[PDB]
């Protein structure tokens, strides 16, 4: 029950992980998770604002 | 244990109408309460208890 | 899974799940919603911990006793047993049959005594654990030759290094252990009561095999019982009494509960 | 297999159970509801508080004795201090709901007696003074039941009520009361008695502070009677739960 | 394990110390009274006292058995 | 009480009146001691948390 | 169309009819059984005595006082003398079976108090005296109820038996032996108990002179109570059945 | 002969395990046991009761 | 992956992106291209290291605190908690409700101390750390029979080893853990204020399981908090101020910034 | 944690010590005052001081509130 992921590398390779324990907090950090989703606290109005229209008509 | 922000209320007992006996018949009486958990009870964090302790060896 | 809510309304009926006999001897199954209106709640919470497995499978202190590099004391011996301490030995009484292997561990510990000895130096110090089971011959002194250990199973540890730690299986002859013995093992029921040979599981004996220095040392060893691939029967009422004896359930009578100020009285007095 | 007997009612946050029941008399046959759409003339959105408001409250006892004449509670009225629903009749203007009422009490098989329980609408009742109307305070207890006379009231200036049982302070004839929704407690047989009323008026609502729609009469026509040695305080509790209650007209509290 | 091992002899007073040995004790037996007598490999009254009676025939007598790794006392007090 | 078996007793009898408290406890199923000592109260003294519904019978 | 409150047992020559019974507790779930080849160690061919051994069998009687706090039996031991089920206790070294115990105690309407009947396994009790361990005398009585106390016993160099009615002379907690097989003799609903008992042990047969596998505890929670002119005599009865008895070990009679 | 498990997780993943000793004495605690059955302590009449109805009738 | 630089050229029209409202509540979202003429840039610059889990997810000293082999303080006790130091707590405090497991180290070190006691040989010391839930029983001294970790966790380590380590969950009876409460734990709204009862996480123990030596020595014990499988919700504004309490948010009035010479100086004066 | 741990009362004086006991607290409860009166398993004015008032009935006077592990402090200027 291997799990190979892909490695940080620079721009312009794998490794392999198995779970030892059985809790699931015994495990390593999540430091993959590239999500983002910055419309919640920036842009937060009810009605959509367009870049090139006036804010207020 | 013992916390005011985790308070769980009160429980009490009133008399909605008065205990009422014929003549020969005694006019006070007992009642037991049993306490028992219902199928959507769970605990958690096992520790020790602070009910049992020891000062030497038993033997 | 532990079970979810039912949502209910509003009842009038002949239906009645609020009034029954207790002195059927069965525990009334009455969920909230059968006396008052409920909303559907899903319930993620599990019971994961209440397992008797998770329960009693934590390591725990039993037994701890000393032994020095020279004097009278050289070696040490302990039959075993968890009716000793308190802790242990009250989670297994919840039950009256129990049936587990075992997990040992040991923690040794020296300190260095108090002499007048000067220019002492100690070398490293290595110890040897013994387990004689119940019918062997047992040692009379440090350098008796039983310490050849040819089937007895040994333990040699040297200061630094990890806790030992080894396996036993169930020893049992019957098939299940015994917490509780109404009786006596002599057919005429003079002798001992609540003594039996079920749960008897042979003696532990602990030595220096080198002395180190020139000056006294005193060393200590802790055991530690782990319960492990448990099954259990018959529930029994938790100890109220604090422990007497090891060998009996002797015991000082004591109030059923604490006291408060009166019936009413929402406070602990 | 059951008995006939045994009955629990649920309702809200409140159950009651009793072993020793008639049965349910059902108003004139209609199970209260809420005002529909086609039978309505106020036009802002109702409020319904539903487990807030609809629950038993459970009023102050009475005590029956030998020679007591009876007991009457006008419902709005009773409740009109009790918790959210009281809060909400407070707050409104027009109210409408039904009731459900429990009668209770319980004595040993010496004990002999038997109780009229009658919910009788628009309970409009007369001064002793022939040219004054009965004062508002005479004619209403909110948290007190209001107490029947034997004999006749003494007519001098004043706003009393005429609280003669066998006129029902109606003028009118006391064992005719049985027309309106009734049960009797007769207490060799019965326990309890319940009643379930729907909401009664000639308009689809109305305001809860200046009219009582319905009253609650509790009326022994067999006196209580015990031989010595036996309980001699015997008492009789209510118990009203609201059914299908809305509330319209949210302004400032206060009734002026 | 010695049986009833704490009583009162009230009165030849016979001290009973009948004894019970453990599967583990193999060692030696050594058996001595305290106020007096000793048995190693006042009168023991069984002949076969290693059995399981350590019995006299005559304060407080104390009765110490000793098998390793099993050890047991009683108290008795002659009146 | 407690060094009896009074302890498990609730005392009721006729009034002249009604309305009175027939006793009183709050919801604290291992803390309190009307219920630390019960088979459920035993049992929660050995884990920190609990959670579910209670069933309380009167006999 | 019958009642619940009816029950009649037949075993053996035997036949108990009930008229006012709560139900059958049922040990753990377990009816009683005879031991099967798979669970078996000795090999001798055993004997099964049936209707002879299988069969109910009355004891003494005790009285139930205002004041009484309790009577234990060690079951084996209750029957030890008593009939084919004691002789053949008597001549075999091993024994097995189960039981079913029915409780007796009628009084009046006016009577009232509550008893708990419990089968409990292993009651190995504590003595008075910390150091000594209580007598076979003290702890077993053959053809007698032994009694509790209600005042905790002196320790003075004996081997009498910690009776403390509270601590179930197991230093337990009195009300927490619900957890074992039990019934509740209420004088205003119930008349009788009646508990069907599996074999319990760690072995699949055992000696049973040395050997009290389980223990019968009456205990009144509730005190006896009546009003004058009532009667004041009030008994309770204890009947045992076995029931798959089996033996193996043929030998001389005796217990040595 | 490696044995894939799920590990506990929590609500609203796999762990590798393989025996080493040959006793099976020697082996890890049983922690995933969530196997339940109340009803001999609980409800052990010989008649079933149901709730809505009377228990002695 | 960033985003990469659009290439624009000149532009005359009636699109305003420069202009808006900021009385909105709104960011505006314009690109460099929006107001000048811009070339294209591939951008391959990637913000892997700006994640909460990689900002919160390294190890953090909390507290240290020592105890003695011999003399009036003989073990250690502590409450868990991450208020007592400056730089974990400010990071945590970004947010208003966080919730991670736990990754727990250890340092332990020894120290002889100045004494007059001559031939003094010191064995190697075992130190146990004892974590005891909230409710659970405490040890008023060093031999304690509470020591027994019948349930309670421990973990028992030999000076010259590696550090010991345990991973810890979430334990918090709300959803999340709160940085943040207003409130009181009193419904009068009377007591302490800021305190509640979501984020208790037990007290810690720590002791000599023997002596050693003849002459006096003295640990001290370095505690580390490492969150792992971090949520975060609410962000908040930095601390601008120097903490004064662990148990609330007081504080010292400083200025909103630091102070230059003019509106127009290029440097920090 | 005690309720406004400084505070300067101006004037019979009565100092508030009213107290609160976190989940880990377990250990045996200690109070002492000082300047004069302790609290073990000047006068107090609340019988159920157990409960959480170590208040008392008369410089700079400090209550001291012990529970093992947590431990609290008080100091009123009475002037």
């Amino acid at each position: 029950g291997a799990q190979v992921s892909t490695q940080k590398t620079g721009a312009h390779i794998h490794y392999t992980n198995i779970n030892y324990y059985k809790d699931a907090a015994s495990n390593s950090a999540n430091r993959q998770d590239f999500t983002q989703d910055p419309g919640k606290f920036t842009e937060p109005v009810k009605d959509i604002m367009i870049k090139s229209l006036p804010a207020l008509n | 244990t013992s916390d005011e922000y985790t308070a769980g209320g009160f429980i009490t007992c009133w008399y909605q109408t008065n205990i009422v006996v014929p003549a020969d018949a005694q006019s006070s009486c007992y009642i037991m309460c049993f306490v028992s958990a219902c199928n959507d009870f769970s605990v958690r964090l096992l520790k020790d208890t602070p009910f049992i302790s020891q000062q030497n060896f038993f033997q | 899974r532990v079970a979810d809510t039912v949502g209910t309304g509003p009842t009038n009926s002949e239906a009645i799940p609020a009034l029954t006999a207790a002195e059927t001897g069965h525990t009334s199954q009455v969920v909230p919603g059968d006396t008052m209106q409920t909303r559907h709640v899903k319930n993620y919470h599990s019971r994961s911990e209440s397992t008797i497995e998770n329960f009693l499978c934590r390591s725990a202190c039993v037994y701890f006793t000393e032994y020095e590099n020279s004097g009278a004391k050289r070696y040490a011996e302990w039959v075993l047993t968890p009716r000793q301490a308190a802790q242990l030995r009250r989670k297994l009484e919840f039950f009256t049959y129990v049936r587990f292997d075992l997990e040992l561990t040991f923690v040794i510990t020296s300190t260095q005594q108090p002499s007048t000895t000067q220019n002492q130096d100690a070398q490293i110090l290595t110890h040897q654990i013994m387990y004689v089971p119940p019918g062997g011959p047992v040692p009379d002194k440090v350098d008796s030759y039983v310490w050849q250990t040819s089937t007895n199973p040994s333990v040699f540890w040297t200061e630094g290094n990890a806790p030992p730690r080894m396996s036993i299986p169930f020893l049992s002859i019957g098939n299940a252990y015994s917490n509780f013995y109404d009786g006596w093992s002599e057919f005429s029921r003079n002798g001992v009561y609540g003594i039996n040979t079920l749960n008897n599981m042979g003696t532990l004996y602990a030595r220096h095999v080198n002395a180190g220095s020139t000056g006294p040392i005193k060393s200590t060893i802790r055991i530690y019982f782990k319960p492990k691939h448990v099954k259990a029967w018959i529930p029994r009422p938790p100890r109220l009494c604090q422990y007497e004896k090891a060998k009996n359930v002797n015991f000082q009578p004591s109030g059923v509960t604490t006291t408060r100020q009166s019936i009413t009285t929402m406070t602990n007095t | 297999g059951y008995s006939d007997r045994a009955r629990s009612i649920t309702l809200g946050n409140s159950t009651i159970t009793t072993q020793e029941c008639a049965n349910v008399v059902v108003g004139y046959g209609v199970w209260p509801d809420y005002l529909k759409d086609s039978e309505a003339t106020a036009e802002d959105q109702p409020t319904q508080p539903d487990v807030a408001t609809c629950r038993f409250y459970t009023l102050d006892s009475v005590q029956w004795q030998k020679t007591s004449p009876g007991w009457w509670w006008k419902l709005p009225d009773a409740l009109s201090n009790l918790g959210l629903f009281g809060q909400n009749m407070q707050y409104h203007y027009l109210g409408r709901t039904g009731y459900t009422v429990h009668v209770q009490c319980n004595a040993s098989k010496f004990h002999q007696g038997c109780l009229l329980v009658v919910c009788v609408p628009e309970a409009e009742m007369g001064c002793a003074t022939l040219d004054n109307t009965p004062s508002s305070a005479e004619l209403l207890g909110g948290d007190s039941a209001k107490e029947f006379a034997d004999k006749p009231v003494a007519s001098g200036s004043n706003k009393l009520v005429q609280r003669v049982v066998y006129n029902a302070g109606m003028g009118v004839g006391v064992g005719n009361l049985t027309i309106f929704p009734h049960q009797w407690i007769n207490l060799r047989t019965n326990n309890s008695a319940t009643i379930v009323m729907p909401y009664t008026n000639s308009v689809p609502m109305d305001n809860m502070f200046r009219h009582n729609n319905v009253t609650l009469m509790v009326i022994p026509f067999v006196p209580l009677d015990y031989c010595p040695g036996s309980t001699t305080y015997v008492p009789i509790t209510v118990t009203i739960a609201p059914m299908c209650a809305e509330y319209n007209g949210l302004r400032l509290a206060g009734h002026q | 394990s010695i049986t009833t091992p704490e009583e009162m002899i009230e009165k030849t007073a016979y001290l009973p110390c009948k004894f019970t040995l453990s599967p583990e004790d193999q060692g030696p037996l050594d058996i001595e009274w305290l106020i007096i007598i000793l048995y190693s490999g006042v009168h023991f009254t069984s002949n076969d006292l290693k059995s399981g009676d350590a019995s006299i025939n005559v304060g407080t007598y104390q009765c110490k058995v000793k098998k390793a790794p099993g050890v047991a006392n009683k108290k008795i007090h002659l009146v | 009480k407690v060094n009896s078996m009074e302890a498990y007793q609730i005392p009721v009898r006729s009034n002249e009146g009604s309305g009175t408290q027939v006793f009183g406890f709050p919801l604290q199923p291992g803390y309190s001691s009307v219920f630390s000592r019960t088979l459920l109260g035993e049992i929660l003294n050995y884990y920190t948390h609990w959670s579910g519904s209670i069933k309380l019978t009167f006999m």
